């Protein structure tokens, strides 16, 4: 049983640009446990953000809860990756 | 109105004398209770999460949860195959409680392996799971027959001290789990649905409790093509969703997102879709 994990990307606010935000990376349905989730500035790993503890549904397969607090700007793209063994390739869902 | 309280085990073998191990207690989907590994203690995450019960039934848990740990470590050691093919491995365990509507408690204590069920603890008893094969039943052999106390403390644990912690919690957390908090909704445009098309996205951010109400809508016409997406949490216990609905090109005027939530009293929030002055 290997799950892929699954990638959403939220912000807690509407992006405003100058003005103070969270960015959200839901990651969930995937197994096993071991992850590799990073929100990204720009492709450039954020260091400045919280997870969620480890938990899992009914099913057994993993969720996790990123979020980091940021100040959205027009030149800055905003992302949210995970690599998995499940997947081949790191996956990269950006925000909006 | 079912309340359960769950507390998880995640640990991974990655081979046969290294392993990663993670815990952690659940109100609802609440997390109440890290676990840290480093000192073997719990890490209560909210004023409220000692949940009535003194420092010194709270110390006996972590001393049983220590216990647990050694002892379930101990044995893995002495009874694994140690053959790099079963490797790594990751065990699962959700162990608790829920409570009925009249106040029936109902034990839980289940166990997955790579990610299947390995089996559950009914009534007295250690029950191998049907689907799983002999891992199951070696597991449920050992904890039937070579153990002590082991079985009949999972039992008292999960049917009498769970479903007590589990209602003290409630009640030492009534206003952090009775809270109410407004959503803020705004509206996007999401992926193209094709050439003379639009999607149509209401934001609802920042609701607690989750029942919530969002729909597109023409006037008093709930549009019918609405997909709720899931409801995701947000940091700090609210939710968010998102409803979507796609459109012709010249179809979307006149189109609003209306939001009803317990919180807003009412006040239905109201947006109108706007996308060209
Ligand atoms: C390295 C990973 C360790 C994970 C340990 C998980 C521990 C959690 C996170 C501690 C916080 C939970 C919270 C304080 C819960 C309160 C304690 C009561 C109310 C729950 C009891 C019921 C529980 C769901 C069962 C857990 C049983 C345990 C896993 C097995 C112990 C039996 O073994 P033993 O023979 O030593 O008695
Ligand atoms: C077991 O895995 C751990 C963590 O990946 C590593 O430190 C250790 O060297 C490994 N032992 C082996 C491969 O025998
Ligand atoms: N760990 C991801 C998740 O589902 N978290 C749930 C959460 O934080 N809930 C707070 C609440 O239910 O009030
Ligand atoms: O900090 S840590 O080293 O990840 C804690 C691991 N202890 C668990 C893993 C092995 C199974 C039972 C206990
Ligand atoms: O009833 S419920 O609100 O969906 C409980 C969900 N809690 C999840 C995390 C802790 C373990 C169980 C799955
Ligand atoms: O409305 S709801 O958020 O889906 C209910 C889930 N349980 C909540 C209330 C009691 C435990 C904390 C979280
Ligand atoms: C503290 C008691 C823990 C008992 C669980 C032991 C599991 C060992 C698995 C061996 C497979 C044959
Ligand atoms: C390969 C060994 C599988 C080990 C599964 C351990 C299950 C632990 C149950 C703990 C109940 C007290």
């Amino acid at each position: 049983i290997q799950r892929t994990p699954k990638i959403q990307v939220y912000s807690r606010h509407p992006a405003e640009n100058g003005k103070s935000n969270f960015l959200n990376c839901y990651v969930s349905g995937f197994h096993p446990s071991d992850i590799e989730v990073d929100l990204l500035k720009n492709g450039e790993r954020i260091e400045k953000v919280e997870h969620s503890d480890l938990s899992f549904s009914k099913d057994w397969s993993f969720y996790l809860l990123y979020y980091t607090e940021f100040t959205p700007t027009e030149k800055d793209e905003y992302a949210c990756r995970v690599n998995h063994v499940t997947l081949s390739q790191p996956k990269i869902v950006k925000w909006d | 109105e079912h309340v359960s309280f769950h507390v998880i085990q995640i640990f991974s073998f990655v081979n046969q004398s290294w392993a990663r191990g993670q815990g952690s207690g659940w109100l609802d989907e609440l997390q109440t209770h890290g676990w840290d590994s480093e000192s073997g203690t719990i890490i209560f995450l909210h004023q409220w999460s000692k949940g009535q019960f003194s420092n010194e039934e709270l110390s006996d848990l972590e001393l049983l949860f220590r216990f647990y740990l050694f002892g379930l470590t101990r044995e893995i050691q002495d009874h694994a195959s140690q053959d790099y093919s079963k490797y790594p491995f990751e065990v699962q365990v959700k162990a608790g409680c829920e409570l009925h509507s009249g106040g029936s408690p109902e034990g839980f204590f289940q166990v997955a392996f790579n990610g299947l069920d390995l089996l559950s603890f009914q009534q007295t008893t250690w029950v191998p799971s049907p689907g799983c094969g002999s891992l199951a039943q070696s597991v449920c052999h050992l904890l039937n027959h070579q153990y002590e106390g082991v079985t009949e403390t999972v039992y008292n644990l999960i049917r009498s001290t769970c479903p007590r912690f589990l209602l003290g919690l409630l009640d030492a957390g009534k206003m952090y789990v009775h809270r109410q908090v407004r959503p803020e909704a705004w509206l996007s445009s999401g992926p193209s649905p094709g050439p003379g098309r639009l999607q149509l996205v209401c934001h609802v951010s920042g609701f607690y409790p989750k029942p919530v109400w969002v729909m597109w809508m023409r006037g008093e016409q709930e549009q019918q093509g609405t997909q709720l997406g899931d409801i995701l949490p947000n940091a700090n216990g609210t939710w968010y969703l998102r409803a979507t609905l796609d459109v012709a090109d010249g179809e979307a005027a006149g189109l609003s997102c209306r939001v009803k939530h317990s919180s807003l009293e009412g006040q239905d929030i109201i947006l109108y879709w706007r996308g060209s002055l």
